[PDB]
């Protein structure tokens, strides 16, 4: 039993990279726009994709939108990927991050991949990256 | 923090950027594809508070992690 | 839980008689690599050891540097 | 700047393992022990040994004396130190852990190690391992 041991990066695809966006918000949320953040979504596109992630970015969606996204983006089989990236770059209180719309609990998104919802992730490494 | 095995969760915590996404894309593109990424990430850290915020990372992986070329 | 207070923090987190699965596993790895390995790969093979066991542990890094024990 | 760099770890001593060790609580807070602790009181002591550590282990503080006796190891000089290891088994709550009086939060343990507070320990690893609820 290998202290070396390293993942699986051997099989077809990359894997899926998704990006979340937020630069402005329904205004009665009174947030401030994130003025920097397309210029980080861009950089992080540009990396990722350079290592061979299929990168997928979503500006400004609101909570339904989000979830039924990154509900479907679990619910696609992962069988043929190395692993599965998922950014979020908006405002965040507690363990929520915002949509345009509404707040949504991170524990909620992050669900949709442990095992028992996301079999074909099993084993495989799940990086999400919060710029709250 | 992490939901489960293998989750690996990254914090963070002016029109060209956040410090944070800056230095993770600047250490992504130098060293992402020949390192250990918990090692990047550190990297990313100490990246991090050198400028004049401490970013961290949360770890469930059970294996080493790298995104060699294909 | 309540990530590293600051730079250089590192937390470790958990979550019979003879004690519990996390500190079991974390000395048993201590006593075998950890006069050797990197601190954080250390506990990475904490976290592969007691997820097979039939909990997940887990670790919050503000290290800024690789952090080994060798023998003084 | 080098993605090869090392903590500097060759101190004249590796450090201060500090291990709090509550098995049994004040009636009135109604928890249960906490059958194992000592056991893994006493692995994590031979480990840290081992490894250089000095280990001091306090059982069953009252919140008074654990707050001290943290506060007190937070201001010794650690300036012939490599690191700093303090280990927590108690039963927890939200960001606090048990004493055998009452819950500490968390962060104000931390924060008595912060770089403002614990000058001698800046650039130092400081560890903190938590085994609670």
């Amino acid at each position: 039993f290998d202290p070396a041991e390293k993942y699986k990066m051997d099989h077809r695809r990359r894997g899926i990279a998704l990006i979340f966006n937020h630069e402005r918000f329904f205004w009665h949320l009174t947030l401030p726009e994130r003025r920097g953040t397309c210029a980080d979504r861009d950089n992080l596109t540009r990396r990722f994709s350079d290592l061979g992630f299929e990168v997928k970015c979503f500006n400004d969606l609101k909570a339904e939108e989000l979830l039924l996204k990154i509900h479907e983006v679990s619910t696609v089989s992962h069988a043929d990927a190395d692993c599965f990236v998922c950014v979020f770059l908006s405002h965040g209180e507690g363990n929520h991050i915002y949509a345009y719309d509404a707040k949504i609990e991170i524990q909620t998104l992050t669900g949709l991949f442990k095992g028992d919802k996301c079999h074909s992730l099993v084993g495989k490494p799940k990086i999400f990256i919060i710029q709250a | 923090l992490p939901a489960g095995a293998d989750f690996l969760m990254c914090y963070s915590v002016t029109v060209n950027g956040s410090w944070y996404i800056q230095d993770l894309c600047e250490m992504l593109g130098k060293y992402g594809s020949s390192l250990e990424f918990t090692e990047l990430l550190t990297l990313v850290n100490r990246k991090v508070s050198q400028r004049r915020q401490v970013p961290c990372f949360a770890s469930m992986l059970t294996k080493k992690l790298h995104f060699f070329p294909k």
